[PDB]
């Protein structure tokens, strides 16, 4: 590991973050499906927890709360970032309304339903169609009846 | 002997008299529910079965729960005596109005007030309980739902054992499985550290737990002095002492807690003696008592495990490990010592509708009593009344969830009456509380010698759910505990007896079971000295006729309902019969139904019990009959009218009709069939037609399982079917305004709106096609941005703003046909619509589908096929009398598949159609000695029956084929071998050799071509992935998986693969450019970068992983790019 | 064109994350409950990620494509293609390293 | 309706090949190529047609409506700005609509309706 | 060579016994990719750590070149892998992700 970093293409400072990025809204859309019911991807929920807890800490550190308060808040912030990048990696995963674990940021790449596995499954092409087949003996070897 | 009066007398080849009539086929479903609600009929039936104090389902769930305390004993609540009320509305009303067939449930709760002493009791509404219609289907939310029985491991003790490989020493392990609680695996190891593993915790020697139970060292030694391994383990244990033992148990079970003696005792009692935390149902207690022979005489009580059972278990384990064959626990009778198998149907119980609902009610009551306990311990005590205590939200929520989401509450498939009947008889194995697909090892999907008479081995889904789904046999019955019984008739002394006794798997092993086909003298004496028998464990071997103890009832005992109506099933293979059974449930009802010429006796009973046909309740004379209703005048002077539905859409689309068969002024006896539902003729199931089959390869048009059909079937509506589609749209109030269905739509010609009525919904009888407007719906867009130029145009013409959009219901692509009927639910008239909607109209459009290329046909023997060609009538080969064969089947698929039964069916079909006259002047020919005396002469178009496993023999068919009556011209067409000389339809010269001909019963499966046709030049795309998809507006693309990608790579086709993935699937700018290039003459441009990759890159960067697409010179390429076309 | 000789994946230093971002997300709000429009400087802010509808500006002063590639003073939302909403990113600047 | 808690897109729907509900959502919008051409044609056509009309009337349309600065001026308000009366605006609009429906103006603007 | 004979003979025996037939080169194209790796004991003058599997292309030629300059040769002997390990060792991270 030390040699791996010794090549020094990237410093070890990357292991600790000072600013997390947010994916564009389209990849986590907020659509209003037919019926007046709003639908959102779990990424929005996880980001809200991170942003809200961070803002509270910014307010709380300015106020001047005792040491225990700030320490607890930073613990909440670290936990929220932990859940964002991987939910269920540690501890009991954050659950949804039906006790369903939220699909964290790394859950888009892992498992059967991930970007890499989905690429294996194949992409749904256009200009196509399917139908039943029936033997036709009046065709030549290089023909097919549509 | 026809039980139903108005039966069509079909002479049958049966040679063995059946002593027991088929039981009510759907009683598996109805009896369970009758037990649940404590109906009077169930209690009356339980009186005969031999139960002194039977208790209903609800009467048990809310009786055991009561009384509920308040942790102090100063307040207690008890409820009992549950009673129902008359259903709110009949089934038909709840089906038309999209209501839920239910009845309100009232229970009598009483509050005691231990401190003061005064009591208060009154009835408490508990909710509208979904009741079960007479046919065993729940009408939930307007859709007939059927809950399939479930197979689950029986709670009890299973003395499992395993053999070590490295040591070659036997390791036994008993595994107590309760209904709810902990596991007590007493496994023995090669180390001899026989130990407990409570909750799969770290193994601890059993001596520790036994001492923690308080057993003294002297008592243990004296009792177990006959077990060497027990003594060695006792002398090898390290921890000793009851207080030390329980503390160790407390630490092991809940480590990190204060190790106090009182705490350990609470855990011990809470784990073994608490009647709520640890519990096994009455069935579990019965199994444990029978296995260990403890309290055998005592009736089932005190469900919770008792310590005397645990010590008996440890004695059983050690005694088995010694090798003893029998053991006797003191205070109980002796029982055999042997290993046990789960798959054995003695250990797999059946939880019918009553059990499933009861558990859901139990969970609901468990939640309710939690709330009432909290309220009781917190609410005021002076003026507390049960109404304010009892809550009904959790119970109603629980029951609704079960019928709305549970995997065991499935949409009753109503393809035909047989499909409905078989669905009720299903025995699902997967689902909540049962083994999943992945966890289901291959060992459980196999057949077991205990399935004989309890669960059909032939019928089961061919897909992945193979072996996890079965079906009750014809005669199978479910005992109150849940074990599936099966009738047998005992033999007192080598002589068969009339009276029967129902035996379960456990009682079968001890006794000896004969076989039905074994010959028996008229007086019951066994003619043979030895008879084939089924011994304890799947072993069959001859035995002396005196040793036999039980005999089957009929040879058809092992086959399900679907499999029981495949003639000559005794000649097919298991694979084909399995496909034959699973395709009779896919047939589609035709316009006009014809009873099969050759079919088993199960045809009639299956139709009567399926509920499709209406059967007269009491004898009477029909005063007036009409196409809509028939009224029967009873003998008591009371009138009754049988309203029968016409052209009503089933669940799966096929239509349902009930055309009366009786005539005015005709006497009808009670129980007779009055009208024929779908797939029925004169009251006997008829899923298809009779077609004159010729078995020969014809010009390759029937190559490799394809089929060739005469044009007679298309033009004479032989195989024409009706299908009903339902389209529905609703008007909901939006933020901008209220949506309204109206005849006026923006900028549409009057011709497109010609067929719309005044209300704005197409008028009945209007022929629609793919795209026409069914419902004129306009939605408001008033509070929407308006372009400055656009509202200027509005003012210029004075044109109405007309912001309202037009989301008007339209026929999805591929649908057509008349509009049989429309229903409109309006909140203005208080029709109980869902919250947020005002107008809800559903339009039914009916299309009459004929048979064309691509449709699937199939016989009863699993001989599938697809209509390769439909030749004109003159092209079909015709018999010497000008009759053209109506279908042709390839002969290369008959012997290889090994379903010779269909050939036999064809032969007997022709003999039944032509009619025969056995030569009787010189006496009965030797081959006809066994034929019933009334089967020696049959008229043309006669109907015959060959019951499964007992029917026409090979000698009999050969005899009949040589005795068929001549044609009206005076010539016999088919020769003695069943072959006939056909004339070629095209060439016109006779085929060189004779060919087989006869009538085979051909159904019409529901895998029609019209459903399976898709095409997509361009259509709607997704939102997150930007890939093709469309809901019948454009059919949607076809997946191009990885395996197809490998094929393209193997060819070396690099350009074609790039197009299939980049230009026409994801590359958005590519898709637009290519469609503009194709429409014009320009060459298709070069593809771009797939949207899938860019999404992957922009989502890999979000995890704080710097990803760069380097180029030559090690310089990053800025993937972001923007160019404005035009 | 389509020359991507190799592909490198490396740890993203905090400086890199700021470079990618087109702005900072500072509020947890997602969308207004009446106008159904992304809220200012929120998790869907049009200023940071991009305009919602093609060649709109969040104010109306630049609803026409005649003004393109122009950032508006009233709102600061670049008037450009709507699909740019699928590629632009923002960052949450934490007050305590994680 | 406000009390409703929004559904999650990641929830599988009907166990349809473990496909999240978000997969089936139809974009069915953002046809930038179509929007640009229509916007260019219609806006340019109306501007040119208004230019062919009386220039003061072109200003009236801009102010009466707000083609440039929004704020559609009412009959009285625009009369105040131009010094005219509230009743003159109706006739002015009547003249504009009549002119717009004759000549090459109709040939250009017959579409877009 | 002998292990190559064994693997081809064993696989081909399985298929022929079952009825089907496929030409050998379709199997040799696999065992080639299965067998192109050399295990090492001691580095001595090679940067890569001992016990690390290195393919002939990288090992044999580079080690010979290092011998030319003066570095002591590393000891390597043929090793055989599986169709899984052979891919994992040399596949790129894109491919190995799935
Ligand atoms: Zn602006």
């Amino acid at each position: 590991v030390v040699a791996a970093f010794q090549q020094s293409g990237n410093s070890p400072m990357g292991m600790v973050l000072d600013a997390v990025p947010v994916i564009p809204p389209e990849l986590r859309p907020m659509v209003q499906l037919d019926g007046g019911r709003f639908a959102t991807s779990d990424l929005n929920d996880l980001y809200r927890r991170v942003i809200n807890r961070n803002n509270r800490l910014k307010r709380l550190i300015d106020l001047g709360a005792p040491e225990i308060i700030v320490n607890n808040e930073k613990r909440m912030l670290q936990e929220s970032v932990d859940a964002l990048f991987d939910n269920g990696r540690r501890g009991r995963p954050v659950t949804g309304p039906g006790n369903r674990p939220l699909k964290s940021l790394s859950d888009l790449l892992k498992g059967k339903q991930g970007r890499f596995r989905q690429n294996l499954l194949g992409k749904r092409v256009d200009y196509s169609g399917r139908s039943v087949i029936v033997v036709g003996p009046q065709l030549k070897l290089h023909q097919c009846g549509l | 002997n026809n039980s139903v009066p108005g039966a069509p007398n079909r002479v049958s080849f049966a040679k063995l008299r059946e002593p027991l009539e088929v039981p009510g086929l759907l009683d598996v479903q109805t009896d369970s529910f009758e037990w649940l609600i404590g109906s009077p009929r169930w209690r009356e039936s339980a009186a005969e079965r031999g139960d002194v104090n039977p208790v209903g389902g609800l009467e048990e769930v809310l009786y055991e729960l009561s009384p509920i305390e308040d942790f102090s004993g100063s307040m207690s609540l008890s409820f009992s005596d549950p009673r129902f009320d008359d259903v709110k509305a009949p089934v038909d009303e709840c089906k038309d109005k999209d209501m839920t067939y239910a009845a309100p449930l009232f229970v009598t709760a009483e509050f005691i007030n231990n401190n003061t002493g005064e009591i208060k009791s009154q009835t408490v509404f508990m909710g509208d309980f979904p009741m079960m219609t007479e046919k065993g289907t729940f009408i939930i939310n307007g859709t007939e739902r059927v809950v399939v029985s479930q197979l689950v491991r029986s709670p009890g003790v299973y003395f499992d054992e395993t053999i070590d490989k490295s040591t070659d020493k036997t390791l036994h392990s008993v595994k107590v499985i309760p209904s709810r609680g902990a596991w007590l695996e007493f496994d023995v190891d090669k180390r001899d550290t026989v130990g407990v593993r409570i909750d799969r915790k770290r193994r601890q020697p059993v001596t520790v737990l036994l001492k923690a139970l308080g057993w003294t060292s002297e008592q243990i030694v004296e009792r177990f002095g006959f077990s060497e391994i027990m003594r060695s383990t006792l002398e090898k244990d390290n921890t000793v002492g009851t207080d030390e033992a329980l503390l160790d148990i407390y630490r092991k079970l809940r480590p990190g807690e204060p190790p106090t003696k009182e705490s350990a005792q609470t855990l011990l009692e809470n784990l073994f003696f608490k009647e709520k935390r640890y519990d096994l149902a009455r069935v579990g207690r019965y199994k444990v008592n029978k296995k260990l022979g403890l309290h055998v005489g005592e009736p089932i009580t005190s469900s919770t495990l008792t310590e005397e059972d645990v010590v008996a278990t440890i004695e059983y384990l050690v005694r088995l490990h010694e090798g003893q064959t029998t053991m006797t626990v003191p205070g109980g009778v002796e029982v055999p010592v042997e290993t046990d198998d789960i798959d054995h149907f003695g250990n797999r119980r059946l939880r019918t509708v009553g059990e499933l609902i009861q558990n859901q009610i139990r969970v609901g009551m468990s939640r309710m009593e939690r709330v009432v306990r909290e309220r009781m311990t917190t609410q005021d005590v002076e003026a507390i009344t049960p109404q304010t205590l009892i809550n009904i939200r959790p119970v109603v929520a629980a029951i609704k969830e079960f019928f709305g989401t549970s995997q065991l509450s499935q949409f009753m498939d109503q393809n035909n009456p047989l499909s409905g009947l078989t669905h009720k008889r299903r025995l699902s194995a997967l689902g909540p509380g049962g083994l999943s697909r992945e966890r289901a090892g291959l060992e459980v999907r196999d057949v077991h010698p205990s399935h004989y008479g309890r669960m059909c081995p032939i019928e089961t889904p061919e897909g992945p759910n193979i072996g996890l789904i079965g079906s009750l046999s014809v005669y199978a019955r479910v005992n109150p505990f849940g074990f599936i019984e099966t009738p047998y008739r005992k033999v007192v002394d080598g002589v068969v007896s009339d009276e029967i006794v129902y035996l379960t798997a456990d009682e079968e092993d001890r006794h000896v079971v004969a076989q039905a086909n074994s010959p028996i003298d008229a007086d019951g004496r066994f003619v043979e000295p030895r008879v084939l028998v089924r011994r304890k464990a799947g072993e069959v071997e001859y035995v002396p006729s005196s040793e036999v103890d039980y005999m089957d009832v009929s040879p058809r005992q092992m086959v399900s309902v679907a499999t029981a109506m495949i003639p000559f099933l005794e000649h097919d293979d298991a694979n084909r019969a399995l496909m034959g059974a699973n395709m009779q449930r896919q047939a589609v009802p035709l316009v006009r139904s014809e009873a099969p010429l050759v079919g088993t006796g199960m045809e009639l009973r299956a139709a009567i019990d399926a509920g499709d046909v209406v059967v007269a309740e009491e004898s009477g004379v029909i005063e007036e009959v009409s196409a809509d209703y028939i009224t029967v005048m009873h003998d008591n002077g009371t009138r009754r009218t049988y309203r029968m539905r016409k052209f009503a859409r089933s669940n799966h689309g096929t239509c349902a009709n009930q055309c009366p068969i009786v005539d005015a002024g005709d006497r009808v006896e009670a129980g007779q069939v009055i009208a024929d539902g779908p797939c029925t003729d004169d009251g006997e199931m008829a899923l298809g037609k009779n077609l004159l089959v010729a078995i020969m390869p014809w010009e390759g048009h029937n190559y490799e399982d394809a089929i060739i059909l005469s044009n007679r079937l298309v033009e004479e509506d032989v195989l024409t079917s009706i299908h009903i589609e339902e389209h529905e749209i609703d008007a909901r109030d939006t933020k901008l305004g209220a949506e309204e269905i109206t005849r006026d739509i923006p900028n549409i010609s009057d011709e497109v709106l010609a067929d719309l009525d005044e209300r704005g919904i197409v008028r009945i009888g209007a022929e629609v096609r793919d795209g026409d407007i069914l419902v004129g719906k306009v939605t408001p867009k008033g509070e929407t941005e308006l372009t400055p130029e656009e509202r200027l145009l509005r003012a210029i013409f004075g044109e109405k703003a007309r912001e309202v959009r037009d989301t008007s219901l339209k026929v999805p692509h591929g649908e057509s046909g008349k509009v049989i009927g429309i229903r409109v639910f309006s909140r203005e008239d208080e029709d109980e619509l869902p919250a947020g909607v005002n107008e809800l109209v559903r339009v039914y459009v009916a299309q009459k589908r004929k048979i064309s290329d691509g449709d699937k046909l199939a016989g009863r023997h699993g001989n599938k096929g697809v209509i390769g060609k439909i030749l004109p009538v003159e092209d079909m080969p015709f018999l010497a009398d000008g009759t053209p064969v109506d279908i042709i089947l390839n002969t290369h698929g008959v012997p290889r598949r090994m379903n010779i039964g269909q050939i036999l069916e064809t032969h007997l079909g022709w003999c039944a159609h032509s009619g025969w006259k056995v030569d009787a002047a010189k006496g009965v020919p030797d081959w006809a000695a066994r034929l019933p005396d009334e089967l020696l002469e049959a008229q043309p178009n006669a109907i015959v029956s060959t019951p499964v496993f007992d029917g026409a023999q090979e000698a009999e068919l050969q005899g009949l084929l040589s005795c068929t009556l001549p044609n009206r011209d005076g010539d016999v067409l088919v020769d003695a071998d069943g072959k006939a000389m056909l004339f070629d339809g095209r060439s016109g010269e006779p085929f060189p050799y004779p060919v087989t001909v006869g009538y085979m019963y051909i159904m019409k499966l529901h895998h029609l071509v019209d459903d399976k046709i898709h095409a997509r030049s361009t259509g709607p795309y997704s939102m997150i992935t930007q890939q093709p998809l469309g809901g019948k507006a454009q059919f949607g693309g076809q997946r191009f998986g990885e395996m197809e990608c490998w094929a393209m790579q193997a060819y070396g086709a690099a350009y074609t693969l790039q197009e299939l993935l980049t230009i026409k699937s994801d590359d958005t700018v590519g898709r637009v450019k290519v469609y503009e290039a194709i429409v014009k003459g320009e060459n298709i441009p070069e593809p771009g970068i797939p949207e899938s990759f860019k999404v992957l890159l922009k989502e890999l960067q979000s995890l704080c992983l710097n990803v760069e697409v380097l180029s030559s010179d090690g310089a990053a390429i800025e993937l972001r790019e923007g160019e404005d076309e035009d | 064109v389509n020359f991507f000789d190799e592909l490198r994946i490396g740890l993203a230093t905090a400086e890199d994350i700021r470079q990618w971002s087109y702005g900072e997300v500072k509020k947890p709000e997602t969308i207004n409950y009446r106008t159904l429009k992304p809220e200012k400087d929120g998790l869907f802010c049009e200023k940071i990620f991009g305009p919602t509808r093609d060649w709109e500006c969040y104010c109306g002063k630049y609803k026409r494509v005649r003004f393109k590639g122009i950032i508006c003073e009233r709102c600061g939302v670049e008037v450009t293609r709507a699909k740019v909403r699928r590629e632009r990113m923002g960052h949450i600047e934490l007050a305590a390293p994680v | 309706e406000h009390s409703r808690d929004p559904v999650s897109l990641d929830m599988p729907v009907g166990s349809e090949e473990e496909a999240p509900l978000g997969d089936f959502i139809e974009d069915a919008e953002a046809m930038s190529a179509e929007n640009a051409v229509i916007a260019e044609l219609l806006h340019t056509d109306i501007r040119s047609v208004l230019a062919t009309l009386d220039e003061r009337e072109h200003q009236v349309i801009r102010l009466r409506f707000g083609l440039d600065d929004g704020q559609p001026r009412t009959l009285d308000q625009i009369g105040k700005l131009f010094g005219l009366s509230r009743e003159r605006v109706r006739q002015i609009e009547r003249d504009v609509m009549s002119k717009l429906r004759h000549g090459e103006r109709a040939d250009r603007l017959r579409s877009y309706a | 060579r002998e292990v190559q004979i064994h693997l081809v003979r064993e696989v081909q025996e399985v298929y022929r016994a079952q009825g089907v037939s496929i030409h050998d080169k379709h199997i040799e194209v696999i065992v080639r990719q299965m067998l192109r790796r050399v295990t090492i004991i001691d580095s001595g003058s090679t940067e890569f750590l001992p016990g690390s599997l290195i393919d002939r292309a990288e090992f044999e030629a580079e080690n010979r070149r290092v011998v030319a300059e003066g570095g002591e040769p590393a000891a390597g002997r043929p090793v055989l892998m599986g169709i899984t390990k052979a891919s994992l060792a040399t596949d790129s991270w894109l491919s190995a992700a799935s």
